[PDB]
Order: structure tokens, then sequence, then C-alpha cells
């Protein structure tokens, strides 16, 4: 077996508009060998603006925590910036 | 129960010395992350047999089904002891997580040092190229000064004294190069699987008296990793320092008006304050303070919250700039700032004029090394030599930055979460520093 290491990463949008279905399924939609996304829920952070908090389990050696944050970050229309919520290993 | 103070625990070992399967076992015995997979797993172990289960069969079986991604509760991870409320981290093998335990949220207060019994085993896990030394030296530089060590696997050796006691000596001597000193360390003998001196004394060692360790204060005992958990010196909380919230994302809502988030570092944020936003230098009052849910009557130190201004344009302050109070020693920019870089093990040499990015606090800014003022001798201090005209893997020296974009930033001394950074390079970290001066 691979050594891996589970993250959770906090998905920021852009205002108190932004379509929060959308970001997550654009995220969901980004496929990476030794990937795998999994449980996911919307976190009020205040003044009505809630944030995309998703978990992933990655393949150290197969994929890259900064490429994978660059990849979502690609929605400009939806995504305002990323950060890890925390990690651990497996 | 009790009410209990924040700690942070990071354990550090090699890829086999157990480590996730005895971090695994506190938070399920200690904690409440998950609980769910672990009723459906503690129901189902009814079949090994006739109702009987290990720990570790259950936790093994949750490791599979996070693997899955079924799995609810997020990847922060807490559980309590007699006094403590412990947000632990079991150091992943991933690169990136390098930058995350150097630029992340909630620097540990003690790191613990898990090792495997086995014979060949610990040899390999205390090598001067492996992980578990450049997570142990990242956590020294960094300023965890407490620490755990903990020889997993007795089992392995029948519990065999002598066995342990050139473990410990052996182990005295990796950490102490390090710069961590084993009389403040106390060494538990435990079994991550068949949980022996984890929450409760073993009986496989009559020989076995309790681990020990010198404090300022005296001589602190106990038997069990928790006790030495417990054990901890309560670390000093920044509350009374002045204001420090680096911003993480800016918002623009109606009817409301611009705000910004991120944590708050240092000091309080409560509305009606009057704050300054560095390096940009816009002063505005402080009209709430929202967290989660609520309304907050003030933030502390560790929050995460948001709050409104009115006057300040979304395109006038941005992620990165730091917010503080306007009357209370205020964030400002710098022309430059001297700081301490440990280069780490990668395929290179600086040299000045090197310009990589650098990672600080919210900021992500490449600031030129302008000049490599001196070598040092890494766990004293001493200078080795002036001006030195290059530094390889392991060297330790005082450099001089120059930020390329307006960049704010503090004397770890002063503002420990803005005063060290992560030097970005060759699809890694190449090196970890800590601010000395500062040029405002
Ligand atoms: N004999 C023995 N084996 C153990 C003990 N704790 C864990 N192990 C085994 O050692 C191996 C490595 O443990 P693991 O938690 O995956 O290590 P990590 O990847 O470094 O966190 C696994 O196969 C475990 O079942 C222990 O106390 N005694």
């Amino acid at each position: 077996p691979a050594a891996k290491s589970i993250v959770t990463l906090d998905v920021k949008p852009w205002d108190d508009e932004t379509n929060l279905e959308e970001m997550v399924a654009n995220v969901k939609a980004i496929e990476m060998e030794g990937l795998t996304w999994g449980a996911h829920q919307f976190i009020p952070i205040g003044f009505g603006i809630k944030k995309l908090q998703i978990n992933c389990v990655v393949e150290d050696d197969k994929v890259s925590l900064d490429d994978l944050q660059q990849s979502i970050e690609e929605d400009e229309d939806h995504v305002q910036s990323t950060d890890i919520a925390a990690m651990q290993a497996l | 129960g009790k009410e209990k103070s924040h700690i942070n625990v990071v354990v550090i070992g090699h890829v086999d010395s157990g480590k996730s399967t005895t971090t695994g076992h506190l938070i399920y015995k200690c904690g409440g992350i998950d609980k769910r997979t672990i009723e459906k797993f503690e129901k189902e172990a009814a079949e090994l047999g006739k109702g009987s289960f290990k720990y570790a069969w259950v936790l093994d079986k949750l490791k599979a089904e996070r693997e899955r991604g079924i799995t609810i509760d997020i990847a922060l991870w807490k559980f309590e002891t007699p006094k403590y409320q412990v947000t632990v981290i079991d150091a992943p093998g991933h690169r990136d997580f390098i930058k995350n335990m150097i630029t992340g949220t909630s620097q540990a207060d003690c790191a613990i040092l898990i090792i495997a019994g086995g014979v060949g085993e610990f040899e390999a896990g205390i090598s001067k190229d492996g992980q578990t030394r450049e997570h142990a030296l990242l956590a020294f530089t960094l300023g965890v000064r407490q620490l755990i060590v903990a020889v997993n696997k007795m089992d392995s050796v029948k519990w065999d004294e002598s066995r342990f006691q050139e473990i410990v000596k052996e182990t005295s001597n990796f950490i102490k190069k390090v710069g961590y000193n084993p009389k403040t360390v106390p060494f538990v003998p435990i079994s991550g699987w068949n949980g022996d001196n984890m929450i409760e004394a073993t009986t496989n060692a009559p020989w076995y008296k309790g681990w020990e360790k010198e404090t300022k204060a005296g001589v602190v005992k106990g038997k069990t990793l928790l006790e030495a958990i417990d054990a901890i010196e309560q670390p000093s909380r920044p509350t009374d320092k002045p204001l420090r919230l680096p911003l993480q994302d800016v918002y623009k809502i109606g009817g409301i008006g611009t705000v910004p988030v991120g944590r708050v570092e240092t000091g309080v944020i409560k509305p009606g304050m009057v704050v300054t936003f560095a390096p940009a230098g816009v002063t505005t009052e402080v009209k709430s303070v929202e967290m989660h849910h609520e309304q907050l009557e003030q933030g502390v130190p560790g929050d995460n919250v948001g709050f409104n201004v009115k006057n300040v344009s979304v395109k006038e302050i941005r992620r990165g700039n730091v917010c503080g109070d306007a009357k209370n020693d205020p964030p400002k920019g710098c022309a430059s700032f001297n700081a301490t870089v440990i280069v780490l093990n990668h395929p290179g040499q600086i040299s000045a004029g090197y310009s990589p990015v650098l990672d600080c606090h919210t900021a992500h800014i490449a600031c030129r090394f302008d000049e490599l003022l001196e070598k040092n001798d890494r766990r004293s201090g001493k200078k080795l030599e002036d001006h030195p005209k290059f530094l390889k893997s392991g060297d330790a020296a005082l450099v001089k930055f120059v930020p390329s974009k307006p960049m704010c930033v503090e004397a770890f001394s002063e503002y420990p979460p803005l005063g060290r950074f992560a030097v970005r390079d060759m699809r890694q970290t190449v090196a970890v520093g800590v601010i000395k001066s500062v040029d405002k």
C-alpha cells in the first residue's frame, strides 16, 4: 500500500451570491490519479457568507496539494482562494 | 466534566514507528471523531468471535473507511485529558505538509516522537536523512520546546529492560543533536497496539518504574503516555499582546460593505476599535465581528472571524495584508528584514541574489536574499563567519531580505505567527526562517 494523507480544504467564494452547489461540483469534477474526494459541507463564516469545506484523500507521491489548490482556484467565477483547513496521515 | 485549556500537539516518527496507531488510539479512547463509523465496526466485530475486539481492529477498519471517502468529520482531530483539550496532528508524510507546519494554523506546544523498539526498525527511523529528523528539526527551529518520546512496539522486544535503556540513550543522543535536552524529555515505553502505558499502566514490565522529567519547578513523573500529555506545561497566550490579524479573504456584501476575514494570531478584535491595514495604511472603525454563526463581542487569539468596516474599498486591502490596532503598535510595511535561515536537504546551493517565494502567514511574496550576513552554529547561535559566500543543506545563517512587493512581517520574538516563514522552490520547501529584525 502507498502512503496517503487525508486533507480538508477551505474553498472561499466571492460573495453571498456565489452559487455554492456550482463551486463544489467544479471542484469534484477535478480528476487526479491518487486523489479521492470525500464528504463536504457549506459552513457559515459570517455575514451570510458560506465557505466550502471538503475532504479528500491523496497519495503523497502522486498528488500535489499545491497544484490542486491552483487547479481549484482556476474557477475565477466562483472561487476566491483556497486554504488547508487541516491534514493528517493515514 | 471540567473546563480545559487548549494545546496543540504534533506526532512525528518513521513510517512504521506505529504513530498512526498510537495517535488513533488516543483520539479513539479520549475523543469523539467519526464515532459513527466507530460504532459501526464495534458492533460488526461480533463476527470475529463472541464479541470481544481489540481497539486497533476498529481503528484499522476506520482507516479503510476513510480511504473510501465516506466518513463525515474532517481532518481537525481533538481529544481530552484530565486537564487539556488537545488538537493533535499525526504528522503527514506528504511533502506539502512542511509549509503547512510553518505557515499553518496553530503551532504545536509539544511534539511527541514515536519510536519503534524493533532492532532494524529503530536504526532506520533515526537516519540523518529521514523525514522524522526533519520534522524534529523544524519543530525545534520553530520554537517547540517541549517533547515526549514514546518507544513503541515494546511487545516485539518482549519488554526487555536492557533494550529499552539502549533505545533511550541512542534516542537521547539523536534529539540532543537536534537541540533538545534529554533531561527534560519523558521516555515512555508503550504499545500502541496492546495499549500498554497508553491510558493505563502496563503489567508486562515489572522493572518499569515510570518516566520522569526535570522542569523549572522540579521533577515530574508518570507511567502512561496520557499522563505525559497531561504534564505538558501551560503555554503563554498572547491575549494581552497588540492585535495582529493577517487577512485571508476580503468580501463586499450589499447593505453591509467591505468584510475581510482572517485569524487573530495575537491580541483581541472588538467592535468600536480603530484598526489599520498594513502595508497599505488604511484606517477604519470595526463596525462588528462575526465568527461562524454569531456575533461576537470580541475575537480572541485563534479565532477566524469576519469583520465589517466602512470607507474602505475592497480594492485597497487584500489577502496577505495585516490588520491591527491603529493605537497600539500598529502594523506596518518594511523596506527589509533580517532572519535566521535553516537550509534543509535539497539539490542546490544558495547565494546572494537568490529570490524565491516566501510564505509568511497569509503572505505569498518573492523576497531577495540581498545579503548573507553571517553563518552561525545552529544550536548556540554563535557566529562562525562573516559574509559567507553561500549556504548549503544543514547550514544556519543570518540573511537580510528585501520583499519585491509591499509586505508586512514581525520579529519572531514579538509576534511568532508572523516571524516564521517558508522558502518555496524546487517544488518543495528548501528553507525555513525566523525573523530577527525588521526595518519598519
Ligand atoms: N508489535 C507491535 N506492532 C505494532 C504496535 N503498534 C503498531 N504496530 C504495527 O506496526 C505497523 C506500523 O504502524 P502504523 O501506525 O501504520 O505506523 P505509521 O505509519 O508510522 O503511523 C502496523 O502494521 C501496526 O499494526 C505495537 O505496539 N506493537
